[PDB]
RNA sequence: GUUACGGCGGUCCAUAGCGGCAGGGAAACGCCCGGUCCCAUCCCGAACCCGGAAGCUAAGCCUGCCAGCGCCGAUGAUACUACCCAUCCGGGUGGAAAAGUAGGACACCGCCGAACA
RNA sequence: GUGUAAGUGCACAAGGGAGCUUGACUGCGAGACGGACAUGUCGAGCAGGGACGAAAGUCGGGACUAGUGAUCCGGCACCUCU
């Protein structure tokens, strides 16, 4: 592994809207990473005649 | 320690595929081989700085320094000449592959605006899937205030599978947000 | 012109000479190459004149 | 008429044929490409010229699909 | 039925091709035979080939039980194999050889065994 | 001496190749596990290199069978041709194709080494 | 595809890539090709001092065949000549 050709790595807690502490390495130096949406909370992972009847019936 | 996607594939995805297709020998189980992210600038033929911006974007998102692809043919409609940088490329294998796959599937894809799923029809014979993004803002490894111009990708996932059906089965078991056809 | 015949003498006296040509715009600076010198029986570098 | 220009003849071809005895250094063929390849005791020059490396008799053989020229060390009396 | 070639095909074909490409300049004679090495992941083998007659004067390998008994690493096995081929050539009367690396990189086990043959009395 | 074994070579380098079907892992041959050490990527331990053997003959490898595709290929005759006759036409003596056909062909030989005797 | 016409070659690569380098050497040269002559061309090998290579080895410019001008006269550098 070449020392000076790639950026840094650090164990960061990835946060979603569900409230999950995700202790895994990342490159962001915030210490704890917060995201609004992820797979745990995403929705994907989780006639004119009628209008006449509404208007007049 | 083992990446969670790799651990999951080792434990339950393998047995799922074995039950689904009933392979004669243990080493017919289709697995991921490598991931290649291609970012062809094209417009870099005028200014080199576009290739450098692409280099930084790829290095940030994947995590390793990307390789510049030379133009192997001269063309006049695109005023192309042999040898100038045209696009970058990264080959991801092993642990870095698995990490990147986890990041993309669980973070990047849901961050896509009005995301409706990726068509499961993009395989080609051997079940090597390849889709393409239009920008790089879905990844938070980059900074929106830092970026200035969109740069799409071509992520291709080459697998050990022999057929398109096996490849789509493996990708769906992995957690790919396919559409339904 | 372009590719003029150029003269490179041995660095250590004797003014021993080899000749050759080069692009005077690709290599505007004086050429320096190491070559056999007959009298010394040795390999010294030669400075373009 | 534009035409009328030609180059000199180069006198290429085979100089010693099969069975001819030759001395070392003797030119065997004069060719442009490697129509004949060097065999045993046969060298190749700067202009793809074949010559003898040892005395003997010329022998034309084929090696792996290429025509080759070799020298056979004729027995000493 | 796999779609393309296996990695074993790529490796084997490439190794045979790049052994052939170096056999151009290296060929063995009666007094100067060609010492060709074949290396696997588990073993290493050497022979002494007189290319004019297509025979083998001497041979050695890590298959032999006497060299298998050593507990050293793969490099140690290669070193001992080099010693065996060196003394078998000494018993064979061959003094000078030409090292044929068999299409593998001259490093690691192969370099260790070639060195081992060298300081054991084979000038090459 | 033998074995569905591994290497190193050959032959006017396919009669050998390719394709299909059926098999196998004793030692070997591999795939395989990992990147701590030598070493490596114009990025990637994918490859090279190193360290090991949990699993596997699914591939490679090799074994047997298919003329299927390619490949080799006569004899005869003919084209052509040297010489000689012949006023032209043509003929005599000698040499003799290519294409095609009968057919051959799913290689053969050599030297070491494994396991067995 | 091989810098460049065409041809003969080159996939074993002579085609593409990378590291080091200056043999795009000095004294020579058995034997030859081609030739009216003058020109021209190939060349193993020896010595010196080197480059690359673990080593065997290869290197006296470029895949090959064009890219050129005799003699006279004069210039420049060196020589243990006069």
């Amino acid at each position: 592994m070449k020392t000076g050709i790639h950026p840094e790595y650090v164990d960061t807690t990835v946060q979603c809207g569900c409230g999950h502490s995700f202790t895994t390495r990342s490159t962001k130096q915030s210490g704890t990473i917060v995201v609004e949406v992820c797979s745990q909370c995403h929705p994907f992972y989780t006639g004119r005649v009628a209008r006449f009847e509404k208007r007049y019936g | 320690a083992l990446p969670r996607l790799k651990q999951r594939y080792r434990e339950e995805i393998r047995e799922a595929l074995q039950q689904e297709f009933n392979y004669a020998n243990v080493m017919q189980i289709p697995g991921v081989v490598k991931v290649v992210v291609n970012m062809g600038v094209g417009d870099a033929a005028r200014d080199a700085k576009l290739i450098n911006g692409a280099i930084n974007d790829l290095a940030l998102i994947t995590g390793q320094k990307p390789e510049v692809r030379r133009a192997r043919k001269s063309i006049a409609q695109f005023k192309l000449r042999e040898g100038m940088p045209i696009g970058a490329r990264v080959t991801l294998r092993g642990d870095r592959m698995w990490e990147f796959l986890d990041r993309l599937i669980s973070i990047a894809l849901p961050r896509i605006r009005d995301f409706r799923g990726l068509s499961p029809k993009q395989f080609d014979g051997t079940g090597n899937y390849t889709f393409g993004l239009n920008e790089q803002s879905m990844f938070h490894e980059i900074d929106v205030d830092s970026i200035d111009r969109p740069r799409g990708m071509d992520i291709t996932v080459v697998t050990t599978a022999t057929n398109d059906a096996e490849g789509r089965a493996l990708l769906r078991a992995l957690g790919f947000p396919f559409k339904e056809n | 012109d372009v590719r003029p015949k150029i003269t490179l003498a041995c660095e250590v006296c004797k003014h021993r000479n080899y000749i050759t040509k080069k692009n005077r715009r690709n290599d505007p600076d004086r050429l320096e190459i190491k070559k056999f010198c007959p009298n010394c029986g040795t390999h010294q570098p030669h400075k373009e004149s | 008429s534009r035409n009328g220009r030609d180059s000199a003849a180069q006198r290429l071809g085979v100089k010693r044929f099969g069975g001819q005895v030759v001395k070392a250094g003797e030119i065997l063929v004069r060719q442009r490409g490697t129509h004949f390849h060097p065999g045993v005791n046969v060298g190749r020059g700067g202009d793809d010229t074949l010559f003898a490396l040892a005395p003997g008799a010329v022998e034309f053989g084929a090696k792996r699909g290429r025509k080759t020229v070799n020298i056979v060390p004729v027995a000493r009396p | 039925k796999p779609v393309g070639q296996n990695i074993s095909e790529v490796r084997r074909n490439a190794r045979l091709r790049r052994h052939a490409r170096l056999r151009k300049k290296v060929a063995g004679t009666a007094e100067v035979p060609r010492l060709v090495v074949n290396r696997s992941a588990r073993h290493i083998h050497v022979q002494l080939v007189n290319d004019l007659n297509g025979t083998t004067l001497a041979a050695a390998s890590s298959i032999e039980a006497d060299v298998r008994a050593i507990d050293g690493d793969k490099k140690a096995h290669s070193v001992r194999v080099g010693q065996l081929i060196a003394e078998r050539a000494k018993a064979a009367g061959v003094e000078t050889v030409v090292f044929d690396r068999g299409g593998y990189t001259y490093g690691g086990r192969i370099a260790a065994l070639a060195d081992a043959a060298r300081e054991a009395g084979l000038k090459f």
